[PDB]
RNA sequence: CCGAGCCUGGUGAUAGCUGGUUGUCCAAGAUAGAAUCUUAGUUCAACUUUAAAUUUGCCCACAGAACCCUCUAAAUCCCCUUGUAAAUUUAACUGUUAGUCCAAAGAGGAACAGCUCUUUGGACACUAGGAAAAAACCUUGUAGAGAGAGUAAAAAAUUUAACACCCAUAGUAGGCCUAAAAGCAGCCACCAAUUAAGAAAGCGUUCAAGCUCAACACAAAAAUCCCAAACAUAUA
RNA sequence: GUACCGUGCAAAGGUAGCAUAAUCACUUGUUCCUUAAAUAGGGACCUGUAUGAAUGGCUCCACGAGGGUUCAGCUG
RNA sequence: ACCUCGGAGCAGAACCCAACCUCCGAGCAGUACAUGCUAAGACUUCACCAGUCAAAGCGAACCUCAAUUGAUCCAAUAACUUGACCAACGGAACAAGUUACCCUAGGGAUAACAGCGCAAUCCUAUUCUAGAGUCCAUAUCAACAAUAGGGUUUACGACCUCGAUGUUGGAUCAGGACAUCCCGAUGGUGCAGCCGCUAUUAAAGGUUCGUUUGUUCAACGAUUAAAGUCCUACGUGAUCUGAGUUCAGACCGGAGUAAUCCAGGUCGGUUUCUAUCUACUUUAAUUCCUCCCUGUACGAAAGGACAAGAGAAAUAAGG
């Protein structure tokens, strides 16, 4: 079974309870699903972003078609939709309590990969299709391999390693120079400014 | 959206609506799969009620019709009600979704469901808000007092736009915008023909009931292995062509069209106006007919009648090769009505007898003329013919310098060879 | 659809941190389930609530558990455990302060 | 939320490096903080307004004499962003009760004991 | 001037509602909530004011404050020192209990709203400077005169898409398949020779024929009329 | 069950008449006449489960500064 | 729909925290009859009321449960004690509708018009290269999606205005945008020609008259080169009209016992203002058609052009 598996719209045993759209699943770096395994390309999530049954039948039907199935082989990293997102009726008054569920998603955080891709190929033969996901997905994606994404991360340390600057966003935020955290978030100590909201500078250092 | 369905099938006994053709049990099965069609839901329960005066408002009599609506209050499971109706009228609709406290749907409004949801054209979207414009009583399941005196009353000595006002402009000029975009969509699928028209290629139509197998017969007689048919009801969305050869070594579309239904406003949908159009257009009609179906006269007389609507060409409508498909599913089967082509598409039994008939079917209707040519060899002459006209059979004399060539050509070519090669 | 749900705070916790003099009687902490165990001179209300049986200071402390051994439900736990293991609870002590008295001198007969 | 920071305590160590750019020896560390006032206490928490009030730093750019102790330390760590600490420098030693009245703080952060207004 | 006349009187009816509430000057002064036919109000709390008694008030070192739950935040409570001068209690009261934005953690909405609702903090409902004008962003506040001085915050930067040239025989038109389908309609094999070439990576052919590739060689657009003027180079 | 053949219930199951009505909505109902063209008007309908008989129903002579439509003429 | 009480999240760690926010539950039951009497010290649902825990002592033996309830007065009782799904649950001892016949006090603290925020809805443009298009993504489109822009709709918010911002349609006059309907120039085409389609540029000028309907619109009739999309308080009522439109009258159908009512129909129904201030009051034209080109180019036919030239007009401006 190397072509992508087919994503149902929403888990078999709907959910009932109604549950806050706490968008912190969103916010900040990816802990879960940040490296490979078994596979040698991916897509990579520069930013965060809820992903719906759409997005996923966008991947499945663009990596099986332009995939080679006797030779490529593609995973999904991230579940199905499983957070239910709810919708009030059209032209509905603010109030009169939450929403019936709508829609169901799944969180993305940046630095996460999305599909990940192996077997008998080299990068250029993948990239392409990956870039065509990348791009059609609903937060900043990069087609990476394990090569790239080595030499990104990499590239990263020595910037912040051999960056002339000083002040370090992490410094004056850790040390509260210039009483900097009234005007920041306790996220930020973590995040060290390279993240804001849903989205993830890389140029960041 | 995960909804759960109760399928109401009023039987009609006695009086118009009495189907002596079929059955209940077999218009619910469809109804089933029509729903089925969809992917977000399924028949949670089924209910057969019979009306005698099924032309009425309410449909039902008084007494069945409260007892629908126990049933269907008592059921909380139950998100929406399909009537097995056709069209319901509107005042029907209202007085069904009021009392009954649940969304109503017949068969014209899942029809348009399925083309929306599963094609997701323009022409689909289009054509549900246009139906979708009745729109009161927002807040089903109760019956809500709403005391409307006193908003917008008279400033001075006059009021502005009242409601019952607004809602009529709002309902116009939607109206109005909807028929203006499907006049534009429609002049963009005739402007998709222009090349096809100019060449002349002989266009056929394979019409016929939904999953008769015209993807499969379309499939079998160009080759085309791209072509996936599917046992869905309304498999094959949208109206598509596929080139193939006939026995004469002629290029003939087939214009895969959508499958019709029975007891379906096929005018009034507008994604159907692909279909029927590119019927009207066409050359020839190839009419495919499921005799395996238990319902098979009545498929037969729902086609017939929508392709009589249409008023097409009375050459058209005759001349229409027909073709009994599905014969394996039957033992051993005899077609009694003569110029019937009995085929199997899975088995592709009586292909090569089907691809003669209307290959003679063909030369009749598009007029070309099957006629031996004498042309004279380097004058390019052969080879303007081998591009413009089909080639039966090349025939050169080695001494004088000239070829007969047996072509099946059009009136067109044959000018512009008497022209262009005097 | 979501009724109820309104009531208020119990404002319930410890009323006494550590170091804290504390003279008998005084409620020490107040929990709905057992949090902070009864220690030394402490004791416990039908409610759960700790109250100082002396005057002293009150000390938190991580103690072994040994529940009683017609306590079912610890006693299975117990039964459960691997070996080696032990429970641990917190604990709150009021250490005395004051003696429970001094001989006095009243009478030179 | 925002709250009081909790700064970390490597903040406050010192390095070989910074010890060479202030000119400050870890060992024999000076004794009296000048500390001034050189921001406002408006658009700022409270506990900072208590900070400075406590410190005595209700007027700008007035230097204040506090002991480099580890109480009046974390003080001026809770207030630090609102004010400039300099090590207060006697090159003469402290004042006497006879050149009490003869001293001046120099801007560079000296008492001197002597304040004669005259060339040198 | 009749949903029930007019006049007089009770009558200065009552109004939680609107409006008004008149000398000078100084000072303190914007704080959680509960109940209520109650959310346009009031009483009690909280805050605030005054006077008086007393002694601790604030900041805060260790140590200490739970499992459930596998992980699980900024913090908080408590708290000697220390820097500070306030705090508690007693007595007498009013007024505020219809609130805005900003930063942060959240919830609802549509991860809309100058939207709504909680929490921590700030500012505003007070002065001044700045962000163009400017309640809420930044700087800064305790007050007067000065035709002195050092400063705080405080002025946006960006300009971005060229590209190879040459050359191609070949066992054969690889088989089957088909009317022929010959690298090039479909499937299987997919080698191999020439110095160097995939039984061909793309066009084209009715099928061929003919042309190429790998291989040899060599960003944005709206409705009265754009909107300071301008300036790239004289030493922070 | 296939209009009439049986049955339930009710006090009786809306009868005659008229009918897109000044008569909930659907509504610009569907037709014919009328106009070059009519959501108007008039005539009709298996036309009302929200018509209908002294809460009066239909027809009709006269009459009306009542409300619609209209021939011809007339005219700013 | 809810109104009182309790548990869990929001509210991760002392306490406390809203929501017509998310979820669960309660208005008991069981056992005991010392489930007796007293009494330090404490907790406390942010007040009070109320509610909690409890050392020691007397007297004895040797309560479970999260909520599981309700004050005062007043009744019943000899007393002890008991009494409200007083659930609007801090509880008036006992009182419903309707109002357009309406009235007063206020409120822009609060809705309808308009503006404003926003952009769900609506509209527009790109990216994606699946799929339509005989072949062929890109002549013209286009699914799943992505990125932007606009502020024409319906909303949503309730920020100015309720000691009045008069608000549908029409007349009159129009100012403006271009996202161009016609006229101009231009690229592509599945552009043979004629018609077209699509895109760039262009807002100087123009963009019809009628039948029904209050219609804006829609349909239809006849035209036109075309009969554009919008903004302007859905421009413009101190310039006009009031046909529609939930003031007072009345009828029909329906609701109700009735008053009366129905975003149902229908017949009728008062349009004020003498201008103080601002502003303003005399600022090289377009288009169609006729002939001819010409039955020519083009085309197999059907049909059928440009450009050049000549002549006629129509409108607009000025006389
Ligand atoms: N036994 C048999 N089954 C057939 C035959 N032809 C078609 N079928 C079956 O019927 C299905 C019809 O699918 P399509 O041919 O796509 O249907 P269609 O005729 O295009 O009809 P729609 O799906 O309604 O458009 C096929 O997928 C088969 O399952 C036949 O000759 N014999
Ligand atoms: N505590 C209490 N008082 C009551 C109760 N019932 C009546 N009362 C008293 O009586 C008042 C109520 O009067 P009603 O409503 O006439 O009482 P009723 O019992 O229904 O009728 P009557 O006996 O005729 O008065 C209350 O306010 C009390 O004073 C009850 O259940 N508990
Ligand atoms: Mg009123
Ligand atoms: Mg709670
Ligand atoms: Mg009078
Ligand atoms: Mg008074
Ligand atoms: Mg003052
Ligand atoms: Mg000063
Ligand atoms: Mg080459
Ligand atoms: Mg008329
Ligand atoms: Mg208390
Ligand atoms: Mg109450
Ligand atoms: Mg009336
Ligand atoms: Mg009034
Ligand atoms: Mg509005
Ligand atoms: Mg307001
Ligand atoms: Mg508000
Ligand atoms: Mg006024
Ligand atoms: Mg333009
Ligand atoms: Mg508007
Ligand atoms: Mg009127
Ligand atoms: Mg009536
Ligand atoms: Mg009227
Ligand atoms: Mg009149
Ligand atoms: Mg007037
Ligand atoms: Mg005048």
């Amino acid at each position: 079974k190397p072509k992508l598996r087919f994503i149902e719209r929403a888990p078999l045993v709907p959910k009932v309870r109604r549950e806050p759209k706490n968008l912190s699943d969103i916010r900040g770096p990816s802990t879960e699903a940040t490296e490979f395994t078994e596979g040698n390309f991916a897509i990579l999530a520069l930013g965060g972003g809820y992903l719906h049954w759409g997005h996923f039948e966008m991947m499945r039907l663009t990596i099986n078609r332009s995939m080679d199935p006797k030779n490529m082989f593609a995973i999904w990293r991230v579940p199905a939709p499983f957070k239910p997102i709810t919708r009030k009726s059209v032209g509905h008054r603010m109030g009169g309590g939450k929403g019936a569920i709508d829609h169901y998603v799944t969180p993305v955080k940046a630095g996460r990969l999305v599909v990940e891709m192996g077997g008998r190929c080299e990068f250029e033969e993948v990239q392409g299709f990956l870039d065509q996901v990348a791009h059609k997905l609903p937060f900043a994606a990069k087609a990476v391999s394990r090569g790239t994404l080595e030499k990104m991360r990499k590239d990263q340390e020595e910037r912040e390693r051999n960056n002339q600057n000083p002040w370090t966003f992490e410094r004056i935020a850790t040390a509260n120079m210039l009483g900097i955290r009234k005007v920041l978030s306790p996220y930020d100590l973590t995040h060290k400014g390279k993240y804001w909201g849903k989205f993830y500078m890389p140029k960041r250092v | 959206g995960t909804q759960r369905v109760c399928l109401v099938h009023p039987d009609v006994k006695w009086g118009p609506g009495k189907s002596q053709m079929t059955r209940a049990e077999w218009q619910v099965a469809e109804a089933t799969a029509l729903v089925h069609t969809l992917d977000g839901w399924s028949v949670v329960q089924t209910m057969v009620v019979s009306t005698k005066t099924p032309d009425r408002k309410l449909i039902f009599g008084k007494g069945n019709f409260e007892h629908l609506t126990e049933k269907i209050r008592g059921s909380p499971d139950i998100t929406c009600v399909f009537l097995n109706v056709e069209r319901m009228a509107a005042p029907t609709k209202k007085e069904l979704e009021a009392a009954w406290g649940v969304e109503v749907f017949d068969r014209f409004t899942v029809v348009l469901h399925i083309f929306r949801c599963n094609a997701r054209t323009k022409e689909a979207r289009l054509q549900v808000a246009l139906a979708e414009m009745p729109l009161h009583r927002s807040n089903l399941k109760r019956d809500v007092a709403h005391l409307y005196r006193g908003v917008g009353s008279r400033y001075i000595m006059g009021s502005g736009e009242s409601f019952m006002q607004l809602q009529q402009r709002l309902l116009r000029e939607k109206e109005a915008k909807i028929r203006k975009a499907l006049d534009r969509l429609r002049k963009k699928r005739h402007l998709l023909r222009r090349q096809r028209t100019r060449r002349e290629f002989p266009v056929i139509s394979v019409v016929g009931y939904t999953n008769c197998g015209k993807t499969t017969l379309i499939k079998a007689l160009t080759g085309d292995a791209a072509i996936q048919p599917r046992d869905q009801l309304f498999a094959t969305l949208d109206v598509t062509a596929h080139a193939g050869t006939l026995p004469s070594r002629m290029t003939v579309l087939y214009v895969d069209t959508i499958g019709f239904l029975s007891q379906l406003p096929h005018g009034l949908i507008e994604s159907f106006s692909a279909t029927l159009e590119d019927v009207a257009h066409s050359d020839l009609i190839l009419h495919v007919r499921d005799v395996s179906h238990p319902e098979a006269e009545l498929q037969k007389c729902s086609v017939l009648s929508t392709l009589r609507g249409l008023q097409l060409p009375a050459p058209l409508l005759d001349s229409m090769v027909e073709v009994h498909n599905k014969v394996d599913l039957v033992p051993g089967y005899s077609p009694t009505e003569p110029n019937v082509v009995p085929v199997s598409a899975l088995r592709g039994h009586g292909l090569q007898e089907l691809k003669a008939e209307l290959d003679a079917a063909v030369l009749k209707a598009t007029g070309r003329q099957i006629l031996t040519l004498r042309v004279r060899l380097a004058g390019a002459q052969l080879s303007w013919l081998y591009k413009e006209a089909t080639v039966q059979e090349v025939d050169v004399i080695p001494e004088d310098g000239a070829a007969d060539v047996r072509v099946i050509i059009s009136n067109s070519a044959y000018g512009k060879f008497r022209k262009l090669f005097p | 659809k979501n009724l109820g749900g309104k009531s208020s705070g119990r404002r319930q916790g410890i009323k006494k941190m550590e170091g804290h003099y504390v003279h008998a009687g005084n409620i020490i902490a107040t929990q709905r389930h057992f949090r902070w165990h009864p220690g030394a001179h402490v004791g416990v209300g039908k409610n759960k609530c700790l109250y100082a049986l002396e005057e002293g200071i009150v000390r938190y402390t991580k103690e072994v558990y040994v529940p009683h051994p017609r306590n079912t439900e610890a006693v299975d736990l117990i039964t459960r455990l691997p070996k080696g293991a032990v429970l641990y609870k917190t604990f709150v002590h009021v250490v005395p302060a004051k003696p429970e008295g001094t001989f006095k001198l009243v009478a030179m007969l | 939320k925002f709250t009081r920071s909790r700064i970390p305590e490597k903040v406050f160590q010192a390095s070989p490096e910074d010890h060479e750019k202030y000119g400050g020896d870890p060992q024999n560390p000076h004794k009296l903080h000048i500390v001034t006032r050189i921001k406002s206490t408006r658009r700022r928490p409270y506990w900072e307004k208590d900070i400075i009030k406590m410190l005595g730093l209700e007027k700008a750019h007035t230097p204040q004499v506090h002991k480099n102790i580890p109480s009046v330390n974390a003080k001026l760590k809770v207030v630090k962003h609102l004010i400039r600490i300099k090590p207060l420098k006697l090159p003469q030693g402290l004042p006497a009760e006879e050149n009490m009245s003869n001293t001046c703080l120099k801007s560079t952060g000296e008492l001197v004991v002597q304040w004669h207004l005259k060339p040198v």
